[PDB]
RNA sequence: UAAGGUGAUAUGAACCGUUAUAACCGGCGAUUUCCGAAUGGGGAAACCCAGUGUGUUUCGACACACUAUCAUUAACUGAAUCCAUAGGUUAAUGAGGCGAACCGGGGGAACUGAAACAUCUAAGUACCCCGAGGAAAAGAAAUCAACCGAGAUUCCCCCAGUAGCGGCGAGCGAACGGGGAGCAGCCCAGAGCCUGAAUCAGUGUGUGUGUUAGUGGAAGCGUCUGGAAAGGCGCGCGAUACAGGGUGACAGCCCCGUACACAAAAAUGCACAUGCUGUGAGCUCGAUGAGUAGGGCGGGACACGUGGUAUCCUGUCUGAAUAUGGGGGGACCAUCCUCCAAGGCUAAAUACUCCUGACUGACCGAUAGUGAACCAGUACCGUGAGGGAAAGGCGAAAAGAAC
RNA sequence: AGGACCGAACCGACUAAUGUUGAAAAAUUAGCGGAUGACUUGUGGCUGGGGGUGAAAGGCCAAUCAAACCGGGAGAUAGCU
RNA sequence: CGAAGGUGUGCUGUGAGGCAUGCUGGAGGUAUCAGAAGUGCGAAUGCUGACAUAAGUAACGAUAAAGCGGGUGAAAAGCCCGCUCGCCGGAAGACCAAGGGUUCCUGUCCAACGUUAAUCGGGGCAGGGUGAGUCGACCCCUAAGGCGAGGCCGAAAGGCGUAGUCGAUGGGAAACAGGUUAAUAUUCCUGUACUUGGUGUUACUGCGAAGGGGGGACGGAGAAGGCUAUGUUGGCCGGGCG
RNA sequence: UACGGUGCUGAAGCAACAAAUGCCCUGCUUCCAGGAAAAGCCUCUAAGCAUCAGGUAACAUCAAAUCGUACCCCAAACCG
């Protein structure tokens, strides 16, 4: 669905409050983006569906670490 | 665990025929016995053709309860309560109020 | 084998009726009430095993027992199969 | 005058049958309510 | 028959006596549906004997 | 246990046993058609058609086994593309649906009150969905307190309709602290001493205690009434039993029971001891959880509606220090106080009854009580989801009216 | 040849009468319009509740339609009888 | 040697009420003083049941039409039989699908059902009856459309969809005539046939598919030809002469 | 003769004419609005097979299972 595959950002719900504080139910959607990554360990290009915060996690720790944690969650990469 | 059994000789205690005595023909599942010569009921038998055809007013022996009858002690001259003692390995009946096994 | 047990199990009753007696005197065909599944070949094998006779063909039919009423209780009767077996002369 | 129930067993068993209920989630919910209340004829499967 | 009397028996004889019981069963239900058999009760006990034999067919052979 | 049985309306005919494999009861087995998660494909549920291999063929066919889909592992393979993956096959292991209520999470109303109504209330309630257990959640301080100190969580009585929140309206409503119930602490982020060391899951053996069949079980007679005595009159007896049910009217002494004393071949619940399989025990030392805390924007939760509003959670955009350090003490600042987040495990006290047994009732007695005391979710109505009744009593016994 | 003509089947429903606790919760009788098409019909599908469908009346959606039916919030609320 | 309940009668209190008692009934009721209440009905277009009124009133369901004799029986306008009359005849006839499910036939019955009677019936009760290589289903193939491994998408539920797999209302091979029972007949019997598979035997030889190609394979209107179903007349045969 | 009917015996069994909406016609002619799909059937080879296996014809034998069949079907039996 609309799930960050690295970080797990489920689309949450919320109240939309206008200037007169009239509540209307709305949905918060993450900044999901499909990305093609390069791993020199597999030496190829993988396809993930991540968010920008997830992209910064890919920047900070190694992609070989995030891939093994994704395999620890038993997910698909 | 039944106190009165089939070929006993009993007396009734509550009934129009109180004090009279007879042999037991049958013990039914309801908790009723059939005693010979004691309960007499006039059945108006409607005869069916494809069988023996009496017609008439016939006589049968109806039922009275197990609680009403009592085992005649046949030595004392009146009734007695009966219990279950353990004589040699079969559990047996015995007359109460004197040490007598039936 | 249970095949022998099957052919011993199939045949239930010989059938007695007016159309039964008419077909029996006319074309030497007996009428039998059989089991529920009781196919053609199993019926023919069972009569040729058990009555020790000759058989040409067998005509099968399934008949529905009538929906009777007893007091207020409706009861649909059993559902049995009848087979006309045409013996040889 | 042409009444509203002009019956046929094919549309009847295709719409309200057993398997058309069992293939659907809310159909299985309907059958579970019908069993919990305890009706004799469950659906029109006949 | 009585249970130990079938416990001592052997399996091929168990099968032949099964088939003899079934043939006996067939003759009885044919005579019963014809109008014979004053004694109907025979039929019932015959069925029970078949059951007893088949019970040993699942125990004298193997569970 | 057993001298009586073949379930009931519902009698019969035919037989079984009576001193013991007639019946009834209890543990464990065997069989368990077809549909049904339905599992070989399909489908209008209770049906249609298969295939692979075995071994029986009287040569026309038989009977049994397996064959779904996914997750995980393993092994043969294995493309564009050399490699190597994707993919494919086979096997093994697990999952699947049903169920009354409780619990946790994901979503989430409006009628209604405000004597209109939009903020608010109703209410995170109804309902939908997911998941698990006999309970579940939480849970071992980056906690409260006040310069005094306590020690995880949960639940009940107070505090308290109190401080507060609020078109400051309707309403919502704490905590600190006190008294109880119950008590429990841990391990990884790591190395050398250690390898059956203080435990716990799973096996057997041993004892006891319960459960699933059961056994013994006290003590009385006469007379009048009456259809019948259990009533009245008279005279006795039992009671670790006078709870109760029946018997031809109300029975402690007529029957079944009750108090009481027992009883297991077999199978299992519970704790206890005794052994296997895994597991480390405990020291000396180093470490102590990063796109994280905090922030800017927009929401949500704490009693707290953005308010002067701390705290937690976050969708988005950022971004530390890392014990010479960091949080919290209800804007905020300095000093004091106490604790060490960004990793987890954990019994009991707690809410529940689809169901099993006993026992109780200033609860009902056929228009009441469950809708249903009776063959009731039935008859009937509706395409359907769904709706849904009416209906007890002869007598002590059918002796149910021969003729 | 014809969204041609007259006219049965078939599809409708313009007029009058009888019906109104009917024979019938929409009819019958005597007339009437179309009748080779923008027709009619048998079978089997599909679209659904603030939605479907509509040669458009707010018409039809199981005799119910300016928002179906069934269960549930719910014993809504009622300054009214 | 007679409780509650039912039904009268007589005394009694200011009132709700009470007390005594005849008869029916046939086994329960309960003083006094306290206690708890599902505690008191004439109305709610109240609810359920029973019964009234209109009332022995309207009506008896098409204006196709009945009449007589004989039968059966306790009873005949309605049933069976006969003879006339009358109605439909592009149906009010003969078969089917769909839809019902025993309503079909025989014996027996008339309490309920039949807008009356009923000996009758689609009613009660018992018994009997549905025979398939060729008709139809199932089976092969597909349309609209449904489901749909992977897949894509979606807070969950799930949505769509590829391979496939289902889906006749369509495409695929096969049988006719006559006879017969009360109830079945293109199914049973008589006569004459045809299809599609299997195995083996004989003779000639390349077969092999899921791939290719043809074929299946298709609109409306019009008009004419050839024919037949079928009908009329004449002949032929049988009977008649009223 | 149950009195309904069973069983027996059976002559002719041609011609002309009329003729359809039925068959040739899943034709012919014309018109624009341009008029289903796959299989059984016929044929062609691919991998593979190659004494064979198959295939063709002939002959013999066997099989064709299972389910529905009664009755109404413009109605007293279907929906009202």
């Amino acid at each position: 669905s609309r799930v960050c595959q690295v970080t797990g950002k489920r689309p949450v719900t919320g109240n939309n409050r206008s200037h007169a504080l009239n509540a209307t139910k709305r949905r918060f959607l993450p900044n999901l983006h499909s990305h093609r990554f390069w791993v020199e360990s597999e030496k190829r290009f993988v396809t993930l569906r991540v968010s920008a915060k997830g992209m910064r996690v890919i920047d900070k720790k190694g992609i070989d670490t995030v891939l093994a944690e994704l395999r620890a969650r038993g997910e698909k990469y | 665990a039944a106190k009165i059994r089939r070929d006993d000789e009993v007396i009734v205690l509550t009934g129009k025929d109180k004090g009279k005595r007879g042999k037991v023909k049958n013990v039914l599942s309801s908790g009723k016995v059939i005693v010979e010569g004691i309960n007499l009921v006039k059945k108006h038998q409607k005869p069916v053709p494809a069988l023996n055809q009496p017609g008439g007013i016939v006589e049968k022996e109806a039922a009275i309860q197990v609680s009403n009858v009592a085992i005649f002690n046949a030595a004392t001259g009146k009734a007695d309560r009966v219990g279950f003692r353990f004589e040699d390995g079969k559990k047996v009946r015995f007359f109460k109020s004197n040490s007598e096994t039936i | 084998m249970i095949r022998e047990e099957r052919l011993l199990k199939v045949l239930r009753a010989p059938h007695v009726s007016e159309k039964a007696s008419t077909a029996m005197e006319k074309s030497n065909t007996i009428v039998l009430k059989v089991a529920k599944d009781a196919t053609k070949a199993e019926i023919k094998a069972a009569v040729q095993k058990l009555f020790e006779v000759e058989v040409e063909v067998v005509n099968t039919l399934v008949v529905k027992g009538k929906v009777k009423r007893h007091g207020q209780r409706i009861g649909r009767r059993s559902d049995w199969k009848k087979a006309y077996v045409t013996l040889k002369e | 005058m042409k009444r509203t129930f002009q019956p046929s067993v094919l549309k009847r068993n295709r719409s309200h049958g057993f398997r058309a209920r069992m293939a659907t989630k809310n159909g299985r919910q309907v059958l579970a309510r019908r069993r919990a209340k305890g009706r004799a004829r469950l659906t029109v499967s006949k | 028959m009585k249970a130990k009397e079938l416990r001592e028996k052997s399996v091929e004889e168990l099968n032949t006596e099964l088939l003899n019981l079934l043939r006996e069963q067939f003759n009885l239900r044919m005579q019963a549906a014809s109008g014979q058999l004053q004694q109907s009760h025979l039929l019932k006990q015959v069925r029970r004997d078949v059951a007893r034999v088949k019970t040993l067919l699942n125990e004298k052979a193997g569970a």
